[PDB]
């Protein structure tokens, strides 16, 4: 369905630390092109979370860090609690289809 | 002050067109680029469309490739999306989102910039093609 | 002719305490900057290159300073975060030509160099083109003492680690930005 592949659904006990991996191919992430984050908040507009990998804008905590490794990146949250149990898309861009993809979606869920 | 409002969403019968719109303030959209990403329901995000600064380079995605037509107008700060030949497939939230801005690279032609997300989302409409 | 030893300079200063410098009523080239292709980034934002040629050289700036890699998209227009609302922030407006090449090999030895510095606390964040060089605690948490370093109260800087067993996203780039101006 999506051009990247993620996994659907992962979750963990809160203070700990979760690894939500977004893998692509060779012709999108892998050709020089730097992922993104958003964090979907149930009903309502997704926000920008992680923008060129690694960063964070103005308004999100410290808690959300990500990385990029070779052609797979992560999001990593350090920390969690209870008020975070949104889903977790990732994108980048494409140079063969010419247009952004995205991730099918992670739900992330408080035990 | 920095919102994107919609509307325009409806009943349409699959092969009549619609027109949608996204409303624009408390920035500067004269000169940031604009994207349309569409959810459909239940599912994950997807891309449509993107305009550039003057309204030169547009680009499409996958499953509208030719059959949609965006145009935006800086006067007013209304942003367009023209549709027709509709199908029923095409049942999804739709999102009209912030882009980044543009650069003129050595060679000197502006290149739509593709490293950075869309920062801002609207609240987004929801259209509904159904028989 | 006058910006030969902004690029191949030794030393930059770090990005909280960069370098304004000015030239003004000597001839440009920019054909030094264009035609090579060992910079990352040469974005420009405003005008275009190889067409720059105009009355221009009235005060034209060129900052300077050191970051990690995947901090060069925070010195695009717009685009906050925490090397952009603390330390270097460009306007809505016409920056430059912002330009980035990676450097391993200069500002980063085999011992675990960290002498560059960045800011992490500062209140009321900064405007277009604003320098910060107070160095003075945070003070987030209880009463005004004189400084103490001890449980709500930070140290303003922080130094940035620059191994060269790191990936790309934690290696130094140079960032040079021009900017221009008009009377
Ligand atoms: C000093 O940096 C400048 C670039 O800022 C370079 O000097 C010239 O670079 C152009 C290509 O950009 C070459 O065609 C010229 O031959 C260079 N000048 C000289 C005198 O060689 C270069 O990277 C650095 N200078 C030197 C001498 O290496």
């Amino acid at each position: 369905q999506s051009v990247l592949t993620q996994p659907p659904s992962v979750s963990g006990a809160p203070g700990q630390r979760v690894t939500i991996s977004c893998t692509g191919s060779s012709s999108n992430i892998g050709a020089g092109y730097d992922v993104h984050w958003y964090q979907q908040l149930p009903g309502t507009a997704p926000k920008l979370l992680i923008y060129g990998n690694s960063n964070r804008p103005s308004g999100v905590p410290d808690r959300f860090s990500g990385s990029k490794s070779g052609t797979s990146a992560s999001l990593a949250i350090t920390g969690l609690q209870a008020e975070d149990e949104a889903d977790y898309y990732c994108q980048s861009y494409d140079s063969s289809l010419s247009g952004w993809v995205f991730g099918g979606g992670t739900k992330l869920t408080v035990l | 002050q920095v919102q994107l409002v919609e509307s325009g969403g409806g009943v349409v019968q699959p092969g009549r067109s619609l027109r949608l719109s996204c409303a624009a303030s408390g920035f500067t959209f004269s000169s940031i680029a604009m994207h349309w990403v569409r959810q459909a329901p239940g599912k994950g995000l997807e891309w449509v469309a993107v305009m550039s600064f003057d309204g030169s380079i547009k680009y499409y995605g996958d499953s509208v490739k030719g059959r949609f037509t965006i145009s935006r107008d800086n006067s007013k700060s209304t942003l367009y999306l023209q549709m027709n030949s509709l199908r029923a497939e095409d049942t999804a939230v739709y999102y009209c989102a912030r882009g980044v801005q543009g650069y003129y690279d050595r060679s000197g032609y502006y290149n739509l910039d593709y490293n950075y997300g869309m920062d801002v989302w609207g609240q987004g409409t929801t259209v509904t093609v159904s028989s | 002719c006058p910006f030969g030893e902004v690029f191949n300079a030794t030393r930059f200063a770090s990005v909280y305490a960069w370098n304004r410098k000015r030239i003004s009523n000597c001839v440009a080239d920019y054909s030094v900057l264009y035609n090579s292709a060992s910079f990352s980034t040469f974005k420009c934002y405003g005008v275009s290159p190889t067409k720059l040629n105009d009355l221009c050289f009235t005060n034209v700036y060129a900052d300077s300073f050191v970051i990690r890699g995947d901090e060069v998209r925070q010195i695009a227009p717009g685009q906050t975060g925490k090397i952009a609302d603390y330390n270097y922030k460009l306007p809505d407006d016409f920056t430059g030509c912002v330009i980035a090449w990676n450097s391993n090999n200069l500002d980063s030895k085999v011992g675990g160099n960290y002498n560059y510095l960045y800011r992490l606390f500062r209140k009321s964040n900064l405007k277009p083109f604003e320098r910060d060089i107070s160095t003075e605690i945070y003070q987030a948490g209880s009463t005004p003492c004189n400084g103490v370093e001890g449980f709500n109260c930070y140290f303003p800087l922080q130094s940035y680690g620059f191994q060269p067993t790191n990936g790309v996203g934690y290696q130094p780039y140079r960032v040079v930005v021009l900017s221009f101006e008009l009377l």
